[PDB]
């Protein structure tokens, strides 16, 4: 599960990058 | 910079302010169609939402369903476990089942079980639901408390859950918990884990997957495993000792690496021979980690202090001495 | 050899198990004759007897006389705190009338002071009635639990109360309390007292009634009264730094034998330069008590251990250069 | 107080040695 | 920023280097006329500029004059030892009569001694002659060694030499620097003095010549002296323990501005309850002494680190835990 | 109970008088046929047996055929030193060599070597000769100083020594003993074979063998040797990390038992990692000895004290706080 | 004798500022 | 050199014991 954790905190801190 | 709490005071306002009304779905998981399922989901995100830190936590009560699986599972897991088991975890329930009530046919509560923790473990449960991020779980996990769900697995599958649940916690995590070198290992981890970056976040995150959640040890000659989802799973804790999976030495840089696998069995492990080794290791990675400063934790007052400056290094250093001259003094009365 | 409570758990369990239906007379102290009064005194017992250890403090709803006598009270002294107080105290009622609520139109209650008192300093409080024994009360100190009362002095007098009620406390010791380095000497004190033998529970016994019920301490170039009793008086406020009673530099045995007086002013007083003076002395003063052990306490767990062996010297010591190590690596990545 | 408390501890004590 | 030495070895070498035939001239003082002492001058100049580092201490023979002054000096001064003098004097001189060799009718040697006293306390003396600087002198006390000269007072002035020698040094100081506890403040001075600017080289050596030359201090229950030239002066044994010379509590501040005098009597001083006192005061002088940096003795090397920069607290803190661990396993095997 | 010393003192004094004329006869061994190499034995043993704890290494000269088997052995083994070599031994040469004057056509003296090794290190060397105990050489090892001889190998067998003689210990031992973690390692070896049973004895200096004179270790990703035999030996250099011998993981109880053999070749090998894992693992060890008591040293006075009761380890932790405080109003002063 | 020592240091130190 | 190291601390000890 941590799998898609890791996903989801990373496209959610670029999210607001671009 | 990524922003962090520094108690628990703030740890339940922000948190029960920013976040507000995310109901779980979980529909495409096995069962989940049943009303009376998601009655018990919305029950427990209201008993866990609306709850304040310091307050008691609620009883719920169990209908049949809940409670028989419970004595299934119970008996099935209780019978399993005098082997594949590690020592502590042995004690654990032994003591659990004689104090805490752990049986079968009685299905233990929250509020009984959170005392007994705290008091002798100092570990205290938060009933949380629905989805938890990674830095608020890693921050809880810091101020030495887990987060925890009051519902349980879906009956249509006894033997294992999709997603995880009270009985999944109790069993695989809340032995392990009640460890004192392994309660202080969990807690490293939780202040590492503050004030990590994105990656960062996930790099201790996948530690914990590949360490709490699944672990393997060596201790009185021969190897056990500690994990929570090794000792949660019945099929998974024969086949996590079994040769067949790849086992290898324990590797922080490894698991965090190592690719991983959802909805379905583990075939990558990684074995401690002492938890203290697990520790250090840590330690020495998160210090290797890169931070603009450090974190301290205060039994005294259950806060966390940065640790930026040396003036505040020298604070905690002048309790520190004062503790080696009172057990100084001590040392000379006693003999 | 005198019996003590290891932890929490028996410190509830035996003393109220043993101790039961115990009410208090006061008849022949001014006032306690109204009804009320008498109601009152039965709701606090109770309410305090039937308190388990962890609960919630239930609340307690005010009438009218108690809430006047506090506002009176509250103006008076509040105005007077800007002379013979100590620095500590003044910023005390500070955070707390902005915090706690602390004002004489308002007056707070016990379950939302004592979370904050905890949460700060680590301090918790019992509401506690009837008459308290040494033991116990030193016990209870030095798990740093402080016990109170939930009723208030009776409105005959005002100005003084003959025994000890709910503002005498809330003014006089919470502000000191919330002391960190005051907080830990106060602690220290009840770990001495823990297995004093009955002169020994006398002689510990003297120095709190002299030193914090009565103090006195210079600061900032100042002479000022850090004394619960000293603060709770408005008649010994003034009494206390006149120059009438007799002044003397605080001293243990001094204090252990120095003839006291009940239902008086008090003309002897002890100063310290400074708390930590009178802290590193009673630890001197406590290991010349002689014991066939040592204490220590354990914030993790809010535990007492007995120190009597080396094993678990070693123990405690294994914790304590484990501080070091990870401050250690902390130093490293700082910098 | 603490006078009071000295005694009636010292005499609790002292009542069941004799 | 001022220039200090970092170890023995640039110690000698550059001390030896840049001073070069400084010859004491001394006419004005009592006697120094007869072309003999001009000739032990020159040949304690000799021994003491072309001496090494770590080499022997050449013997120096002693004609009559000499060994008769000492004969005088050691029999009026040892019947008058039994009062004015500290129970760590006491013993000195007992032990060092006993093994040293100190009798009236024998002056001993430098060889002997110094080794007597390294072996014990870790001292060594340099017997240095003419005029030595404050930095230099200050930086030796900080290696815990001692500059000494080999030559003694004038014959014309046995009773009082108006320049230090070998007999003032040996009664007034070499008694308290075998006190352990006096050996480490002394070193503590040294390491202040260590880097410190001119007018902060002049404060900290204030304190050397009001404390060390002069001292008293309450032990036992009785005030005794223990400043070298308190017990170095017959005359001004008696002065400093009679009132009529000024005496005043033991301060860091008031000592370093206090008004001085020379040729004649002291009439201030300060006193001291226990050594310790003076210890901690003195290193909480040295921390309101601003200074870029710190400083540590390695007594395994017997060299000086600088300690700017927490990586070097760090190397001196790992040493320090690795003792801890080995002490706490030394615990667990006793017992 | 076995007679241990308690300081360098005793260990001259009784050393050097029990034991007197005792030659050494090395008749079968190769060469020590001639009459000037007996001559020289005999040299050795008088400077060595006269010498007395304290006073400078007396300076031998030497003839020319042992300064071209010098020349020969350190132009050969300089040149294979880029490859078997550890980190520490490569700058270990390279600073002596430029210092301690080490080279082929330059054979350096004892009294220049002794000074650099403690002045760094804090490392003497004690120029004995002929057969040495166990006890005494352990008891040495305790103190930090290495018993060495002055005469080299016989001639005859230029590559390799059937005894031990000056340029092997200061070829495979003088590097190593130049590490401060390694120089700790060691004295924690003498510490715990201080006291030592005939049968512990054996243990301990069983260990010394198969991890001083043979021993392996990898850094920097690759595996090197660091044992003084290994180092010493240029066909054992290339035998000690060729796969033919047996090469097993370091082992205290294995290395204690493991069988050996004399005048051949080693093939079992003990590798550590680092250097630490064998400093606690021995430590360990030690406290797995049984002993009646501990032992500390104390670098101040170079002294020795025994560990038996609390009052002693109290006596060296209220020092060992001192540190901490100091070092504690260091960090406040800085920054 | 600290008080020449220190002037002493003092002038000599001042000595090569002017 | 060792191994004669430990039999002659062992015999040399067992020596007066017999
Ligand atoms: N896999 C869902 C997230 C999660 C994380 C840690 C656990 O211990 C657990 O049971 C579940
Ligand atoms: N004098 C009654 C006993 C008592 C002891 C301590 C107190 O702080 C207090 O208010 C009252
Ligand atoms: N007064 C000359 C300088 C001096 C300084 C310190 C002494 O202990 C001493 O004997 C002499
Ligand atoms: N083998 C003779 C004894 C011996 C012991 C240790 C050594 O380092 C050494 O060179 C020789
Ligand atoms: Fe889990
Ligand atoms: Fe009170
Ligand atoms: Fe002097
Ligand atoms: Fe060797």
């Amino acid at each position: 599960s941590l799998i898609e954790d890791a996903r989801k905190e990373r496209e959610a801190a670029v999210a607001a990058a671009a | 910079v990524p922003w962090f709490p520094r108690k628990v005071s703030e740890l339940d306002k922000c948190h029960h302010l920013v976040t507000k009304f995310d109901p779980d779905l979980d529909l495409d998981h096995p069962g989940f169609s049943d009303q009376v399922y998601r009655q018990r989901r919305k029950l427990i995100a209201e008993i866990a939402f609306q709850y304040r830190h310091g307050d008691p936590i609620p009883r719920v009560e169990y209908t049949a369903e809940e409670i028989a699986t419970w004595k299934e599972v119970y008996t099935t897991l209780k019978g399993l476990y005098a082997t594949h088991a590690c020592g502590e975890h042995l004690e654990a329930f032994a003591l659990l089942e004689r104090f805490s009530g752990y049986r079968e046919d009685n299905i233990p509560q929250l509020e009984d079980v959170s005392r007994f923790l705290k008091e002798r473990t100092g570990f205290q449960l938060r009933p949380v639901a629905g989805l938890l991020s990674a830095r608020d779980f890693l921050a809880s996990l810091a101020f030495r408390v887990f987060q925890c769900t009051q519902y349980i697995r879906h009956a249509s599958s006894p033997m294992h859950s999709p997603e995880p649940d009270c009985c999944h916690e109790l069993l695989g995590h809340v032995p392990m918990l009640a460890d004192r070198t392994f309660a202080q290992f969990s807690q490293d981890i939780g202040l590492a884990s503050l004030g990590a970056s994105d990656e960062e976040i996930e790099k201790l995150s996948t530690l914990y997957w590949f360490t709490v959640e699944f672990g393997l040890c060596k201790q009185n000659g021969e190897v056990k495993a500690y994990g929570a989802g090794l000792l949660s799973s019945y099929g998974e804790l024969l086949h996590c000792l079994s040769e067949e999976p790849e086992i290898r030495a324990f590797d922080p840089e490894a698991a965090a690496v190592q690719p991983y696998q959802d909805q379905t069995y583990q075939s990558v492990y990684f074995v401690s021979e002492s938890f203290s080794d697990a520790k250090d290791k840590l330690r020495s990675y998160a210090s290797r980690i890169q931070r603009p400063f450090s974190v301290k934790f205060d039994p005294y007052t259950l806060a966390i202090d940065v640790l930026d400056s040396p003036q505040a290094v020298r604070r905690s250093l002048e309790g520190v001495q004062d503790e080696l001259d009172t057990l100084a003094h001590a040392l000379s009365a006693i003999g």
